């Protein structure tokens, strides 16, 4: 019984995250000749245009990691990711104004990214 | 994607089952529950969760259910529970416990905690969080006190005093409107909360009653001003007229009457008992027998706090100093044998441990600790915990039922007995955002950051011209919530109703916010937030032991504390 | 560190101790604050060591001699109070007459 | 009759072609002219010329071209010139600069430079003066941090915070109506110039816009709220309406876009770009390539500058605390190393030499020193000329050149870039009587006096209770500027013209001098007094090497610094 | 002097450090604050001496021991930050878990 | 104690001077601060020990010599003035160009 003052005695078992949403995985590739590092609650499909993925496959979607957590993408690399559902209201609003509303207007999203060359709009 | 509890624990504070230990003591809390939804935790940083479009809502003005400041992360330990949630902040009141972020995509989040553009962020993750201190027996003596106090986790001083004036070093009075009015006023530039008592001395009302219409908060009775059944009558006669309290400190010479007299006096009638144990004053023997009547509200001031080894040696050599007492006067030694008595102070750990004593208090600078209300009951706690074993209530191996029971004694219980609960005392929605931030490794010991109406106050932080604020040395510093006019917005002085319909604020160009006192007449012991109980205390006049249920109740003083020589560095 | 008000306010004393000495090691019968500075650092210090408040009150009459100190000296203290943090908290010493 | 130069310049100080070592760096200071009379020079004393009847005018009221206070002999250095003339200050302006004392008998007296009875004197023979420094760049996290900014001459301070909170730790923000409120109140009682930024994040207006109407003076868009096209976008359409600046530290992981994105979301519309270099903050690798734009008024934070051989290691460790980044987690120590680079802060030196970064800032208490803004601009200097020589635009031996090139970093391009130049930021007639006086050995070091709005609000000055103010110590204290009702009329806050115009200053009892932001959106690069260089700075995405007119910048760390050791207890 | 307001802050953690240091010569096992002070003062004073930021963060993980603290201390540090002028100018020294 | 404003002031002194005595054992050449530090606190312990001020006017010149400072700090010192309590009450001693 040696004391570590303020120390933690954790409980036994694991914490499910994002518990009961459904799971994707898919590829990502930086096109670019710059590091691209992607927050856990980034709506997937607004990310850096140089990046190239199924841009479909990203809408009403973030990555399946830790709250604060990231994704590194070194230049040239390509690797999966997972992703989980957006919850809440399923709104985006803002960060690339792809979406400025639902993630169910999919066709809206897809013709916002193509037309700025948002890489991997199919 | 699972995350282990280690790791979860290091990155977000503990969740569900988690323990963690305070400060140094053999004392364990454990999470009750969790308001998070587990993936959606919220945190603020490079890449993290609230950013604009994320976890930060970017369409809502302020008036739409955005924040002005969430506490991400909080382990709250209060009264009404020991438990992880993130705490909403604005107009410098607690509005929503619960789960902040952007409804946007985040599942869980209570509907008035929206992170916006308004909202700053504290990082609560790790962190215990409690509601500020309510130090109810404090004298005005020295300024330099009020650090003191936000140092040890104090944000509430009730008591009296003009400064280091012989009436005010005894007894916590600010006698008559011009004292109390010119307190007022001095008020204005002390960065805590405040509510000042008048002198509960008198055989007529109106010389009492002009103190509670001048801005008094409530009354003492003290010995040094006779605590005859006269004055104790007319100061009670007065607070239930006024809806404010009043603190005894009885006649410890018996020169007028017994505990008995003074009861009797007292009529029924509502009244918090200062250091109802008796080292600090009262009758002689038996005061701490105060404590087992439903009508009263008993405090310990703290240097009795818990029984130690030197605390007798102290004691006897402190009341010889503060009394001018003479070594070769047997009155004086027969007074001082007949007040410092290890079979009372012994029992007082038993009656804290028991709910029999419901709160704590400092007696700063009279007879008590500014800095140690919160650092001793902590003391007192892990003292019985050793001593008597986990209580009976508890469960999990854990102390939750004994830290709610303790943390009552200086926050929610001090505010029920001075009637400005309403305000201050819990982490609950609707009450002002006075918040203490610990590292669990100093619990009880030194304040992290130190929270007045929604603005930090006073905070453990380093080298001002460094590049970041760790660098050393780290000390306790009075923070923006001080500076200028900012120190009026973020503290409360405390006022009897009379003073407030009288336009006393306004007289006396008060612009600190004005805390009405109310709701002191019509509560007793059972209001007393886990230190509910009544019972016929007996103290023995010739051995001065103590039986409750006719058992003694007696310990043994501890050679060691924690939260001591591992923290202080004198 | 976390130093609260206190612990920065009782370097103070420790420093005025340490000047104190000095000034008697070179031969200088010492002054009213100087023989307060002294015997006060003298206690704390003690606390610090794990020594009994009674101990102290006991010790504290012995650190300096009216031999130590100016004409007067003696009679101008009364006594000497200390708080430190004893192994069992924070307690109050008081030396009554420390110098005869 | 005759002075030899040397007798001329021990009593009156230096004049034409007289040169003056700054500190103990390599950099000398030429006298371009002098406004005197050559024996009728102002000196203040004993038998000396500022007496009634003399060089003090006996007949005329202040109201009749008299001055409040006239400063002697003043050695100035500002963008406007390195010359010599007396200051005269009144209603806290500077009303005159050339040669004061009194027509009567002298000749060469500036018509409203008049001593008179109500004329103040200050003896700045021997000394250098500059404007008051403005740090745009700064965190309110501890209050203590306002001395030491005093004490290295800065007067003005522009950034945001609310104490040490995360949010405020990490940016220059007080975010929302309430926080900007509080943090205006608390103004109040700081004894410096500021102005406040508000939090550049939101996808629609009104929630941004509402910071402007409140009090702010500006915005700051920050990567750890989300330095998204959408915020960056709506910030500066917000900008352009209300006529602030607004500060951005860029998307350092190139989540939303790369440098490229970010310029496209500014459309060419005018941004202060905070810490170019980027190991502050920014576009990993190629940020600095912002200070290139004619749109984009450049600064560095302090802690680059200039580059010394602890530099690398510091800042890597630096990173790894404030980012709590963890040397077993590689994409943690990719990330150090795409930010922290010998080869942009070594360019960083040059490009402040060649006038393409326009202005210095601290980034105090988040990620640099408070009190070293002005420090580290003359030890980058110095670096220079022992680098790269005399720039080829010197002439007669001495660094004017460079010297009102650097000067310029620190005063009057914060100013024009916060649109706050019309009251702060140069010696010129009609701005704000903020002044430092330096003794020539602490130029750039330590303050002599620090004049706020015509009063000393800073001095090193020793004894108080000594028969002479000379005697130790000598420290740098508050002055009567600083104190009761005199600390509202020595200092401005600064507001946006609506929080102006819907009457935020009398809402919130805002007791000091109001200064207005304005022309902040219809200046660039080419408004930056000796600092307007626009090129095509490339950045090499492999090697991060930095190329201007296709030829590499690269410079060597120094193992020495002057102002350094000589001067500092620690 | 020309004391500025970090020269005096920092002018405490020497006169704590001088303050630890006997309490360890008398034989005490060193607190939080103690140990603390040492290690600080220890990387100021080498900054002063003119050594690099890269010795001071080797040098200031063996200034003491477990053995020279007492239990729980050595988990109390995560680190200890210091700014000190250096011969080229102030720079940030941390030493990470000083005392294992 | 009964310490007044310039009491604890002037300990500050004292302490600055043990700091720079230390620095310079540990055979460093001393730079403005340190210098003004320890000249000043050997004229305040002067008047302590009742010389009077003709003679730390003389000795101060004697205190510190240009080879135990840095370049160019024996010029940055025009003169050190301190006040302190002689015998025969508060002084003040000016030590002109006490470097060379
Ligand atoms: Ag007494
Ligand atoms: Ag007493
Ligand atoms: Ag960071
Ligand atoms: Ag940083
Ligand atoms: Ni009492
Ligand atoms: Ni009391
Ligand atoms: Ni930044
Ligand atoms: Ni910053
Ligand atoms: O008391
Ligand atoms: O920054």
């Amino acid at each position: 019984n040696y004391i570590v003052p303020g120390e933690y005695r954790v409980a036994e078992g694991e914490i499910e995250i994002n518990a009961g949403r459904e799971k994707t995985t898919i590829r990502v590739s930086n096109t670019g000749d710059r590091p691209i590092q992607v927050g856990s609650h980034i709506h997937f499909v607004e990310v850096n245009k140089e990046l190239l993925f199924d841009r479909a496959e990203g809408i009403g979607r973030r990555l399946n990691i830790p709250s604060g957590t990231a994704a590194r993408f070194e230049p040239g690399e390509e690797m999966e990711v997972e992703l989980t559902e957006l919850g809440g209201n399923r709104e985006v609003f803002g960060i690339s104004d792809l979406t400025n509303g639902s993630v169910d207007n999919k066709e809206l999203i897809l013709q916002r990214a193509k037309e700025l060359g948002y890489k991997g709009v199919e | 994607m699972k995350i282990n509890r280690q790791q979860y624990a290091e990155s977000y504070g503990p969740t569900v089952g988690d323990q963690v230990r305070l400060a140094d003591t053999d004392l364990w809390i454990e999470v009750e529950k969790d308001y998070t939804t587990y993936g959606d935790e919220a945190n603020f940083g490079g890449g993290k969760v609230l950013r604009e479009g994320m976890g930060e809502n970017g369409t809502y003005t302020r008036t739409e259910n955005v924040l002005d400041l969430l506490l991400t992360n909080a382990l709250i330990l209060d009264y009404t529970g020991i438990y992880k949630a993130d705490i909403g902040v604005k107009d410098g009141y607690i509005v929503g416990i619960g789960k902040g972020g952007n409804p946007d995509i985040m599942d869980g989040v209570t509907p008035n905690m929206i992170v916006g553009t308004a909202t700053e962020v504290i990082a609560a993750e790790g962190k215990i969080v409690t509601a500020g201190g309510i130090d109810t027996h404090v004298h005005f003596i020295n300024p330099d006190q009020v650090d003191v106090a936000l140092a040890n986790g104090i944000t509430t001083l009730f008591g009296g005093g003009t400064g280091p004036a012989e009436g005010s070093k005894a007894t916590t009075v600010t006698p008559g409107p011009w004292n109390i009015e010119k307190m007022l006023k001095s008020t204005e530039g002390l960065p805590i909360n405040v509510g000042i008592l008048g002198k509960g001395h008198g055989s007529s009302i109106a010389p009492i009653m002009e103190q509670i219409d001048a801005g008094a908060a409530g009354l003492k009775i003290h010995e040094d001003w006779g605590a005859t059944p006269a004055s104790i009558d007319r100061s009670l006669t007065v607070a239930d007229e006024a809806d404010v309290q009043v603190a005894i400190h009885s006649d410890t010479l018996n020169e007028a009457g017994f505990l008995e007299d003074t009861l009797r006096a007292i009529n029924g009638r509502v009244i918090h008992s200062f250091h109802v144990e008796g080292a600090g004053g009262g009758h002689a023997p038996d005061i701490m027998a105060m404590a087992g009547h439903p009508n009263v509200l008993p405090s310990s001031t703290n240097p009795t706090r818990p029984f130690t080894v030197n605390t007798i040696d102290e004691h006897l050599d402190m009341l010889m100093v503060c009394h001018h007492l003479k070594q070769n006067i047997p009155e004086d030694v027969a007074f001082a044998d007949s007040r410092i008595r290890p079979e009372t102070i012994a029992a007082e750990d038993i009656l804290h441990d028991l709910g029999i004593i419901s709160m704590m208090s400092t007696d700063a600078l009279a007879m008590g600790r500014a800095g140690e209300m919160v650092l001793r009951t902590w003391q007192t706690a892990d003292k019985m915990k050793k001593q008597r074993g986990p209580l009976a209530e508890e469960k999990n191996g854990s102390d939750n039922f004994r830290a709610k029971r303790y943390v009552s004694k200086y926050t929610i219980n001090p505010a029920i007995a001075q009637g400005i609960a309403h305000e201050v005392g819990s982490i609950e929605e609707g009450k002002f955002a006075d918040l203490v931030l610990w590292e669990p490794k100093f619990f009880g010991v030194k304040a992290d950051r130190v929270i007045k109406g929604g603005i930090i106050a006073y905070a453990q932080i380093g080298d001002p011209s460094a590049s970041i604020p760790t660098p050393q040395p780290v000390m306790g510093r009075r923070m923006y919530g001080t500076v200028g006019d900012l120190i009026h917005d973020t503290n409360i002085t405390f006022m009897s109703k009379s003073s407030i319909q009288q336009g006393v604020p306004a007289k006396l160009g008060l612009k600190r916010r004005i805390g009405t006192v109310k709701n002191c007449r019509n509560i007793g012991k059972k209001d007393m937030k886990w230190n509910d109980v009544t019972t016929d205390i007996d103290i023995n006049p010739e051995t001065y032991e103590v039986k409750v249920d006719g058992e003694v109740l007696t310990c043994e003083p501890v050679k060691e504390l924690p939260m001591a020589q591992r923290y202080f560095l004198f | 560190m976390h130093l609260n008000p206190a612990e920065k306010e009782k370097l103070q004393i420790f420093l005025a101790s340490e000047l104190a000495l000095k000034r008697k090691a070179r031969g200088l019968k010492l002054n009213y604050p100087e023989a307060v500075a002294i015997i006060t650092s003298f206690i704390m210090e003690g606390a610090r060591d794990g020594k009994t408040v009674a101990m102290l009150m006991e010790e504290g009459k012995h650190v300096l001699t009216r031999d130590d100190v100016m004409e007067g000296v003696p009679e101008m203290i009364d006594d000497i109070q200390a708080e430190a943090t004893f192994p069992d908290g924070t307690k109050l010493v008081t030396v009554h007459n420390p110098i005869s």
